[PDB]
């Protein structure tokens, strides 16, 4: 027999009848041709088990994932992995715009810290992108009034009423007169992508010594922050620069190029984290090597 | 980095109604 699928994206959501026996991959070629994409390698299917995001392995059947079997087994077609250089590397334009509204989605829910003044010319943007050129004569008072613009931590840092803002932003979103769909997701990317947590994955860690701190995975290398400070690591290990990554009982150890260099080791308590860290720790380090040649 | 500009003019009209 068959069952129900749900895959979602951050644009739209679509159903599936899928064998038994169906692979990740499977799913994953089905999704990518629905959508047009040949640029699949950033992506993925995600689902949460306990507190911990999952992706779907290609060669494993979806069923043998320990995930909710209540149909329709849904999970969530995101990008898994950043490119070090959108604009570049973010030909078709179905990746680009999954990117943005990802990418926009992280900076209103504050997993991506966002300055106030980039947060406006970032919405000056998403505006363009939805709404075309302004029309004086079209968009009237309030035609912002309910849109989520801005970060909350944002809006609260200002004795400002919610309709100044959406002037401030309608300001700048005049100036991007010409600026075609596409053209305007992409600016915002540019924009984005130079802030400092866009594209890092955070996980909680400790030392040798048992201090707690954060690892940092991402298109650039490995990153240690003291876990008040997301925004600046305290040593970085970029991709060129290791030997490898070995994993063994909850402790991880970063083995670095130069022999010269001390080797880094650090521990996680959670298996599941583990695993995640391991996959993403490969796939980022393939895709940085891939870029060099 | 083209937005140098563009983001120092937004910061500094913001200043002036920032919390206390």
């Amino acid at each position: 027999k068959t069952f129900t699928v749900r895959i979602v994206t951050m644009d739209a959501e679509m159903e599936f009848n899928c064998e038994m026996k169906w692979k990740g991959k499977d799913l994953f070629d089905l999704v990518c041709r629905t959508l047009g994409l040949r640029e699949t390698w950033f992506f993925g299917l995600q689902y949460t088990i306990k507190d911990t995001v999952a992706w779907l392995k290609m060669d494993k059947k979806v069923l043998d994932h320990d995930v909710s079997k209540e149909e329709p087994v849904t999970f969530h077609f995101l990008a898994k992995f950043y490119p070090e250089n959108a604009e570049e590397e973010l030909v078709q334009e179905i990746t680009q715009h999954l990117f943005f509204l990802q990418v926009k989605k992280q900076i209103l829910d504050e997993k991506i810290y966002c300055p106030p003044e980039a947060s406006v010319l970032l919405a000056s943007y998403a505006v363009q992108a939805k709404y075309g050129d302004y029309d004086p004569s079209v968009h009237k008072r309030g035609f912002l009034a309910q849109e989520e613009l801005l970060p909350k931590r944002v809006i609260n840092l200002y004795q400002m009423t919610p309709e100044m803002w959406e002037e401030r932003i309608t300001a700048w979103y005049a100036e991007h007169r010409g600026r075609a769909r596409d053209e305007a997701e992409m600016e915002y990317l540019k924009i984005a992508q130079d802030l400092e947590m866009y594209g890092v994955n955070y996980f909680a860690i400790r030392n040798k010594k048992g201090t707690e701190l954060l690892l940092g995975v991402d298109a650039l290398g490995l990153h240690i922050y003291d876990p008040e400070n997301r925004l600046t690591p305290k040593i970085s290990f970029p991709w060129n620069e290791i030997r490898n990554i070995s994993y063994s009982d909850k402790e991880f150890t970063i083995k670095p190029l130069d022999k010269k260099i001390d080797v880094f080791k650090f521990n996680s308590s959670k298996l599941r984290v583990n695993k995640l860290i391991l996959q993403l720790c490969i796939g980022n380090h393939d895709l940085f090597m891939r870029r060099r040649k | 980095g083209p937005y140098q500009k563009a983001l120092r003019e937004i910061r500094y009209s913001l200043l002036p109604f920032a919390n206390e």
